[PDB]
């Protein structure tokens, strides 16, 4: 369970990637691509060359959703709804994939955020990620 | 695939009881059910409503006989799974866009199933050898990703 | 989560089990450290040979557990508090590990019960393992 | 492990200007900050109660310096991973009793780190390489396993 103080340092840190979300976004996917190509399967439409603009447009979607689940955050489920819908009933992507996305993200925030990736920072955020994908995937079966 | 002659064995002679024109089919059909969001790849598929609907339909019957099929190839082949499966391997990846996880899903459904058929004799012993095959065939279906 | 046809199959399933739990138990066990010998790690101090008192032993408490699982089945978080705490803050088993033992217990309930072991049913305990195994790793952070 | 030449040669240059001591410390300490139960390996070491305590413990730290000791071995080795850490397995496995499973999560700490060190240079292309290294220590870690 998020404890208040992962809440405030999520809160803190995604505070500070402010304007950036969409391009962190768009920089953990193509992380997730190269680093974890079975992750592909599940893009077969796009163009995945580096800098294109699916994956440009596609992490703004990612990172929109996460900053909902900032703002939401105890509240996830319900603010998730539709998301977690969307996820079970058409997408299907298996679990395992997002435990490869979160780390790709917490890759992209150690680099891009050096001064705020503390450990104790680096643990809630991992907490985080992965309560979001519990959320995603909860209406799997 | 590192394996015993004693595992081989085994694993050779539990397999000669098995009728492929059955354990494919519900080993396909209850990967649909246990997991249902595999159904993704099936949609042409037809109806996969209820557990009835998606053990009987025809066409899953139907294919489960090919996977399992090429599976007793790979039974033929141990010591060479990854040539066996190369070109099923990119058909998979490069034609079907399917996660290779969900090979190791449907391995374990199908250990699954060997128990529910062969009871008391799918020994552990027999179990940990068959566990190491469909572990190898996965790794093999999964190698030509990229 | 569980729906209403899932607890009535594992109600169902459990109950022809009956008392042959303790064994079904030491049985998935067995079969958990031949094929997934990583999983011996945890257990240094047994004596793991084929037919060992201990592990029978253990696969009644193991069984006994899952027993108050299923009859506690609309309060399993509440019914199984003390077994998580146990996990998290001493046994610490890596959450992996757990998947690995409900695959076992799966084989182990087909290889016994031909006629119960249909597909809704596999299914059902499928997730009543699943739930299970994430109450028991609630919390570890 | 397959690595490219480009691959073989992003990791080498980067690798040349890690500071070991600095890297294998906060590797270990994230390691037993983020997934706590790791902690069960390393009793002895002292007091982990918090984040700081963890960082501040000077065995891990020291501790951490002798990891990524070996972890440098295994870069001059990468052709032979196995046999580079085959006593290391042995000794992981037959005299500590440790889930190999805890292999990968160190692997994707360190790889955190790393990011965390070299900002812009630890580009897509170069942890891509670093995760193919990290995952075949791993394997190579967990290979005499029995
Ligand atoms: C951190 C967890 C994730 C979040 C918050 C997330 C968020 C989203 C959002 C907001 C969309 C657009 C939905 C819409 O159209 O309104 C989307 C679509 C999609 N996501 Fe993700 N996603 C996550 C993880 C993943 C994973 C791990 C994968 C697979 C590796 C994945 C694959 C996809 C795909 C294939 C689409 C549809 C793309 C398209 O065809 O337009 N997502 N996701
Ligand atoms: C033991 C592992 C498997 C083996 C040996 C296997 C083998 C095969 C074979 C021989 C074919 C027919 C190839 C052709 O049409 O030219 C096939 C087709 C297919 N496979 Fe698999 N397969 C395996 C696992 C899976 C799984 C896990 C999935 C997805 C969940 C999958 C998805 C598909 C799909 C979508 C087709 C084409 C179906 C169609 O005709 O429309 N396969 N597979
Ligand atoms: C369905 C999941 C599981 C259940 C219901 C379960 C249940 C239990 C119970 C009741 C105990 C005895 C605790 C006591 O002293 O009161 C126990 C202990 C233990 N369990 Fe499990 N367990 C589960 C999964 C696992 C797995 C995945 C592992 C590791 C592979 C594991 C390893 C252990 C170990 C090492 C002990 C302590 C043994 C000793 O020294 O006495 N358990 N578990
Ligand atoms: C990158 C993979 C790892 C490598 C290369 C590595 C390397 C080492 C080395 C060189 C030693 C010194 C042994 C000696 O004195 O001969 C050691 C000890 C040890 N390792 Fe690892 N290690 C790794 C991961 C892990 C992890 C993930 C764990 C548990 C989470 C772990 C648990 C231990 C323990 C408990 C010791 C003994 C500590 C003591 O002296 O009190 N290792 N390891």
């Amino acid at each position: 369970v998020l404890s208040p103080a992962d809440k405030t340092n999520v809160k803190a840190a995604w505070g500070k990637v402010g304007a950036h979300a969409g391009e962190y976004g768009a920089e953990a996917l193509e992380r997730m691509f190269l680093s974890f190509p079975t992750t592909k399967t599940y893009f077969p439409h796009f163009d995945l060359s580096h800098g294109s603009a699916q994956v440009k447009g596609h992490g703004k979607k990612v990172a929109d959703a996460l900053t909902n689940a900032v703002a939401h955050v105890d509240d996830m489920p319900n603010a998730l709804s539709a998301l977690s819908d969307l996820h079970a009933h058409k997408l299907r992507v298996d679990p395992v994939n997002f435990k490869l996305l979160s780390h790709c993200l917490l890759v992209t925030l150690a680099a891009h955020l050096p001064a705020e990736f503390t450990p104790a920072v680096h643990a809630s955020l991992d907490k985080f990620l992965a309560s979001v994908s519990t959320v995603l995937t909860s209406k799997y079966r | 695939v590192h394996l015993t002659p004693e595992e081989k064995s085994a694993v050779t002679a539990l397999w000669g009881k098995v009728n492929v024109d059955e354990v494919g089919g519900e080993a396909l059909g209850r990967l649909l059910v246990v997991y249902p969001w595999t159904q993704r790849f099936f949609e042409s598929f037809g109806d996969l409503s209820t557990p009835d609907a998606v053990m009987g339909n025809p066409k899953v019957k139907a294919h489960g006989k090919k996977v399992l099929g090429a599976f007793s190839d790979g039974l033929a082949h141990l010591d060479n799974l990854k040539g066996t499966f190369a070109t099923l391997s990119e058909l998979h990846c490069d034609k079907l866009h399917v996660d290779p996880e969900n090979f190791r899903l449907l391995g374990n459904v199908l250990v699954c199933v060997l128990a529910h058929h062969f009871g008391k004799e799918f020994t552990p012993p027999v179990q940990a050898a068959y566990q190491k095959v469909v572990a190898g065939v996965a790794n093999a279906l999964a190698h030509k990703y990229h």
